RNA sequence: ACCUGGUCUUGACAUCCACGGAAGUUUUCAGAGAUGAGAAUGUGCCUUCGGGAACCGUGAGACAGGUGCUGCAUGGCUGUCGUCAGCUCGUGUUGUGAAAUGUUGGGUUAAGUCCCGCAACGAGCGCAACCCUUAUCCUUUGUUGCCAGCGGUCCGGCCGGGAACUCAAAGGAGACUGCCAGUGAUAAACUGGAGGAAGGUGGGGAUGACGUCAAGUCAUCAUGGCCCUUACGACCAGGGCUACACACGUGCUACAAUGGCGCAUACAAAGAGAAGCGACCUCGCGAGAGCAAGCGGACCUCAUAAAGUGCGUCGUAGUCCGGAUUGGAGUCUGCAACUCGACUCCAUGAAGUCGGAAUCGCUAGUAAUCGUGGAUCAGAAUGCCACGGUGAAUACGUUCCCGGGCCUU
């Protein structure tokens, strides 16, 4: 906004693990305010991921987030003349938000049976650097690299 | 439709008219404005001129018309198509 | 730690009466167990939070009656009432409870519907022509 | 833009209601209609009596009408003859025993309804509207109102194009709820049509 | 509203009041479950003989000061415009501008 | 025992009526329970303020009916007759029950 | 308020005059009704029993009547820029004058908010505050509302009780940059901290300045002028306002598995009710029906909240998705459901598999989603107004789009 008067809102940690990171992931996945449904989906997918891999749910989730998190994005900047796509560094909070949003969108786009299964498959693919939201991170990085010459506007 | 426990509806004036017409050989059309009257199995054979809003159209009552209202056979709106 | 201590909690349209006394850790809400009443893990955590913070979970017995609102509102009202009961029990926990943010009464209520709007703020769809 | 009614916005704060009775839904509309008819008859009958306010109460199976007037002698008549006649007619209209009380409006120049009616009578008598409004404002200010505003709208002076003209003195703080604002309107039916008059009078904050 | 339109309503109210019970007992006979199959027919035929204006369903609530057939309010017996005018003038007991 | 139910559009008026009722009941020997403030009824109305169209321009009004309950337990003979002649102020509805 | 047809002319709705008559009730015929022709029953009530004085009918004529025209003759009421921070006046002073100053400037604020400066000194309408509601606490009162300590108990606050608690509603307290630190022109003020339920306008509402659009409304009402008067007035029946090659706006329901279906099982708020809400019981697959409590209500009824959770099944299919359309059979309201009502049952099972250009709403208990109530109302909501449940994402910033404010050119 113009006035710069927006603070921050505290978020309760998730029940099973007490991680605000996972609580934010549940919030992103939630639709129509059905938080219990979102939590059940997330927990089922996390248990499937944990039994697929050798790490805990939090460790596997962190691996997937590390593989999907972007570092530099492109934003439009209009100056005297034409608008340029300037590459800008992404702050850590936005890195996490983008990683979660891309993962959720990719899982929703997948075509498996259940949403929990789709989320588990997407998380495993992210941990192995395959599939969507990983291609999305790659596309964002490619655009930033192509527009690197404009990193002074 | 009308509840069974109340029986089919019929206007009293039309009932009197059909009673006076059935016993006699009167084949003249029975002019009426009562489109709400149910067709009863007692006036099959004679013609009833039902009002449609601006004139009386004659319907020849047959057996298959029993249970319908008189207005069902007197359309009220004139339509011939757009640009036809 | 010899007599009953009372607390009142409120959240949304929920009001909760909380009675606390020394015990072993049994919680009754509306003549039911905590797990019987609150099937939501979030609600269970909200109910348990002050006790976990003060490390007195198994030193007390909880007798709670609630009315109004829904699951989350009742859980939050219970948490507020438990915080007030603990403050009545011991007055040295006020600082830590306020630091955790449990002393504050959450005043967020449902915004009224207003003329010309579909909801509190959602306006009907606009069209220039 | 449009403004809220100054009396209505203050009806529960500094201003009293003009009807004080209780009823259920069964007789609420009937009571409202009877009050309307009573006020209509009284206003028509006491046209020259300078009636400013008609308060109606229904204690129990009876009607009590208080008439605030600047000419109580004209209202009452000789040994209560006119007020007795009005009591009879009011009882007949309302269908219940009637009791009429007379209240004194001292300083009619400080009463919004009376000022508006006076301006309206002058306009119907073809007095200059500017002179009428200036006189009303000056009289109220001299009597000691903290403020007054007078507004006249219509075909002033028989002009083909209608317009609105207003004068104000002192302060008339219409946004202050606790301000004592007496507001009233009147209509004049001249040969060129209807002219509307509105009068606000400020009497200090409570 | 027009004077004739108001007269129609007063006439309808008068007719309904006059024929109130003579309609009620006929309707009771018609709706009687244990009634015969010919007294029901006679009652049905007789109900049509009464003037149509005697049915209470023919009445339309109107503003008691103007005759407006739309925007009626039963609690006050007036249309919305007249209710607003009376409320602002302070003539409706206990009624003020609401806010919550 | 007798029940007094008081209805009013003005809570100050209802408070005056209840105060005078309890005074005139306690003076005449019989004791009084209350007065009890029953939940206020809030009837609401919404009207269009323009004579024509402008559907979103409305006025919202309300009527507040305040309710009071008075218990008279063990009413004496001089208590009973000291009630209807009190002639409470206008705008207060009084209902008497023999409970 | 429109059309066709059938009818009336001081008249459907008022006042005045003359005459006949109590008003009213009960039936017959014709019409399709308006209406006409009758046929019986009453003939009351003050009354100096001269008269009346209600209410009817007839007779004329002053008149009634008009939702007929002009919102570009008007009042009243409303939209709108815009809840934007603006708009002005008196006296003084400047200029031949239109005008200017004040109201500009340095800061600051949500604010023409406040401080400082200053040929201005003051004032008014606007801002803010006073109003309602919501968040905390105290006192009083305690039934129809409540149950902590007790005593019983059919385990149902059910009973004796209790006045603690939730709560109901009256009166008070509380928030004021009040305190601390830093910055700032020794100012206004800003940033942060303490205490507190709430911190900087705490949240929401009401409140709409001078004016603008000859903006809307002569069909709520009122009103100048004009127009009709055996008709543009009045009554009635039937029809129409519900039409249908098409185009647009606002919504509802979906296209499914974060779901459908079946069973079981929790947790709300607000409101209405007497020609009304209508329980229990019985009948019906059901909409409902019969009988019949209670309630003008913190008591009774509407009235089971739903989403939610547990278990089972469906397994990606135009499907156990979707429920449009149509056939048959019914219910209820209502003189009367054909044109043209709502709801129920059986069957039928359309388009639709996420929507081009383009475009809309929303900054937090909001959006989204889920149910509930009310006015209108005999019956007839996917609209409108209102109420709770669950409950997000994001805001780096003001270059750009739209609207606006101040100074300057
Ligand atoms: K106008
Ligand atoms: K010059
Ligand atoms: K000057
Ligand atoms: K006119
Ligand atoms: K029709
Ligand atoms: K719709
Ligand atoms: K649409
Ligand atoms: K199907
Ligand atoms: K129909
Ligand atoms: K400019
Ligand atoms: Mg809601
Ligand atoms: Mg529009
Ligand atoms: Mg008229
Ligand atoms: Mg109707
Ligand atoms: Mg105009
Ligand atoms: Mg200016
Ligand atoms: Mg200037
Ligand atoms: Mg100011
Ligand atoms: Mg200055
Ligand atoms: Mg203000
Ligand atoms: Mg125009
Ligand atoms: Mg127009
Ligand atoms: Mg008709
Ligand atoms: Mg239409
Ligand atoms: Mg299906
Ligand atoms: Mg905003
Ligand atoms: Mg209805
Ligand atoms: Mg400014």
């Amino acid at each position: 906004p113009r006035r710069r008067v927006i603070g921050q809102r505290k978020i309760l940690p998730d029940p099973k693990f007490g991680s605000e990171l996972l609580a934010k992931f549940v919030n992103i996945l939630m639709v129509d305010g059905k938080k219990s449904t979102a939590e059940s989906i997330v927990y089922s997918a996390l248990e499937t991921l944990a039994q697929r891999s050798g790490k805990s749910e939090l460790e596997a989730f962190e691996v997937a987030l590390e593989n999907v998190r972007p570092t530099v994005e492109v934003k439009s900047r209009r100056v005297g003349g034409s608008t340029y796509q300037v590459p800008v560094e992404v702050r850590p909070v936005r890195r996490n938000a983008l990683a979660m949003r891309w993962i959720v969108e990719a899982a929703r786009k997948r075509g498996d049976k259940s949403m929990a299964l789709r989320l588990a498959n997407e998380l495993s693919d992210a941990a192995e650097n395959k599939g969507t939201a990983v291609k999305k991170r790659e596309d964002v990085h490619r655009m930033a690299e192509a527009n690197k010459a404009f990193a002074h506007y | 439709p009308r509840s069974l426990k109340k029986g089919p509806f019929i206007d009293l004036h039309l009932l009197k008219k059909v009673e006076k017409a059935v016993e006699s050989g009167d084949k003249k059309p029975l002019r009426t404005w009562s489109r709400r009257s149910t067709i009863f199995p007692n006036m099959i054979g004679l013609t009833i001129a039902v009002h449609n809003g601006r004139q009386h159209v004659p319907v020849f009552v047959t057996d298959e018309m029993v249970g319908h209202k008189l207005g069902e056979f007197a359309p009220t709106r004139t339509y011939r198509g757009h640009a036809a | 730690a010899e007599n009953q201590y009372y607390g009142t909690g409120r959240r949304k349209s929920s009001a909760a009466r909380v009675f606390i006394k020394p015990g072993n850790g049994k919680i009754v809400i509306n003549q039911r167990s905590l797990e019987q009443y609150f099937g939501r893990e979030t609600a269970r955590m909200v109910v348990r939070q002050p006790l976990e913070l003060v490390d007195m979970v198994e030193k007390l017995d909880l007798y709670i009656t609630v009315k109004g609102g829904g699951i989350s509102g009742q859980a939050g009202a219970i948490r507020h009432g438990i915080t007030r009961a603990l403050m009545e029990y011991d007055e040295s926990l006020r600082s830590e409870l306020r630091k955790a943010g449990f002393v504050t009464r959450d005043a967020r209520q449902v915004e009224r519907k207003k003329v010309g709007l579909r909801k509190a703020r959602r306006r009907p769809q606009f069209s220039k022509r | 833009g449009q403004k809220v009614h100054p009396n209505g916005i203050r009806l529960g704060i500094v201003k009293p209601w003009n009807s004080t009775w209780f009823a259920n839904t069964k007789e609420f509309a009937d009571n409202l209609d009877s009050d309307f008819k009573v006020r209509q008859y009284l206003t028509k009958e006491l046209a020259k009596a300078s009636v400013s306010r008609i308060v109606i109460e229904r204690p129990a199976k009876s009607i009590r009408v208080t008439i605030h007037t600047a000419r109580p002698g004209i209202v009452i008549g000789k040994k209560g003859e006119d007020v007795e006649k009005l009591r009879k007619v009011v009882a007949d209209i309302a269908g219940v025993p009637a009791q009429i009380n007379i209240a004194e409006v001292r300083k009619p120049e400080l009463d919004a309804k009376l000022v508006a009616d006076s301006i309206t009578s002058q306009l119907e008598r073809r007095v200059m509207f500017r002179r009428a409004m200036k006189r009303a404002v000056q009289n109220a200010m001299r009597l000691g109102a903290k403020g007054i505003k007078v507004e006249v709208s219509g075909r002033l002076g028989g002009a083909e194009i209608a317009r609105t003209e207003w004068y104000r003195e002192g302060r008339v703080p219409l946004h202050t709820l606790r301000a004592d604002i007496d507001y009233n309107t009147s209509e004049a039916h001249t040969t060129y049509g209807v002219i509307g008059v509105k009068v606000w009078i400020f009497k200090g904050e409570i | 509203a027009k004077q004739s339109m108001k007269a129609r309503e007063v006439k309808r109210v008068a007719l309904a009041d006059k024929y109130f019970a003579k309609r009620a007992e006929l309707k009771a006979i018609i709706s009687d479950v244990n009634a015969s199959d010919e007294d029901r027919w006679n009652a049905v035929l007789k109900l049509q003989t009464l003037p149509r204006d005697s049915s209470p369903s023919r009445q339309r609530n109107r503003c008691r000061q103007t005759g407006r057939p739309h925007g009626f309010l039963r609690k006050f017996g007036l249309s919305r415009i007249k209710v607003r005018e009376a409320a602002m003038r302070g003539e409706i007991p206990g009624l003020k501008k609401a806010s919550w | 025992r007798i029940r007094i139910r008081l209805k009013a559009f003005d809570h100050r008026l209802i408070d005056q009526a209840t105060a005078e009722i309890v005074e005139t009941a306690k003076r005449t020997g019989a004791q009084v329970r209350g007065p009890i403030p029953l939940p206020t009824r809030k009837e609401r109305f919404t009207v269009l303020i323009s004579p024509h169209v402008n559907k979103d321009a409305r006025d919202q009004y309300e009527i507040r009916t305040h309710l009071r309950l008075v218990d008279i337990v063990e009413p004496t003979e001089k208590t009973v007759d000291a009630l209807m002649r009190l002639d409470l102020a206008a705008g207060v509805d009084v209902q008497i029950s023999l409970g």
